[PDB]
């Protein structure tokens, strides 16, 4: 999920745009 | 801004940045 992605690890724009509807 | 270690209100504050108008979903939990 969105927490092991950008919280637990680094982000990027790339998944945070997964996110967007 | 984006690629950093964001958490709880930190990373909802960036999905409404980034997305504007589409909007997005902040599951958590899986």
């Amino acid at each position: 999920g969105i927490v092991e992605q950008c919280c637990a690890s680094v982000c990027s724009l790339y998944q945070l745009e997964n996110y967007c509807n | 801004f984006v690629n950093q270690h964001l958490c709880g209100s930190h990373l909802v504050e960036a999905l409404y940045l980034v997305c504007g108008e589409r909007g997005f979903f902040y599951t958590p939990k899986a």
